[PDB]
């Protein structure tokens, strides 16, 4: 997930 | 340590002046120009949680993280913070959850309502 969103 | 120091000694770089993103410049970069909106930015980073755990590092992957600045592809703190950086700069950012992952968090490592610490190096920026 990180560092997207 | 470094998270405490940026918490207590950082500069507020938010437009709202709400202390949601604090910054210290650790290594001064080159000239005066910062990236512009939509540029491809190349960064190295290390992120720590407020329990002291490291949750991510690009150095450990042997490749930089690349994104388009100002497009909401990353947490708000990174769009705001990287936009203030010069090429070759290293900074510390201290990010409240409203400029990160909020109440949702982010599996696997980032809890709800998490304040995050980053060390970011801006390697390069280019228009497309």
């Amino acid at each position: 997930d990180f560092p997207f969103v | 340590g470094a998270p405490a120091t940026v918490t207590e000694q950082g500069e507020d770089i938010t437009s709202k002046k709400d202390r949601g993103v604090l910054k210290i410049v650790k290594r001064v970069g080159n000239g005066e120009e910062t990236p512009m909106i939509g540029d491809k930015v190349y960064v190295h980073y290390k992120g720590k949680l407020s329990n002291g755990k490291k949750f991510d590092s690009s150095h450990d992957r042997n490749e930089p993280f690349v994104f388009s600045l100002g497009k909401g592809q990353v947490i708000k703190a990174w769009d705001i913070g990287v936009a203030t950086m010069k090429k070759g700069e290293i900074c510390h950012l201290l990010c409240k959850p409203e400029y990160a992952y909020g109440s949702a968090g982010s599996l696997p490592k980032i809890p709800s309502n998490a304040t995050l610490f980053f060390e970011i190096e801006l390697l390069d920026f280019k228009g497309e």
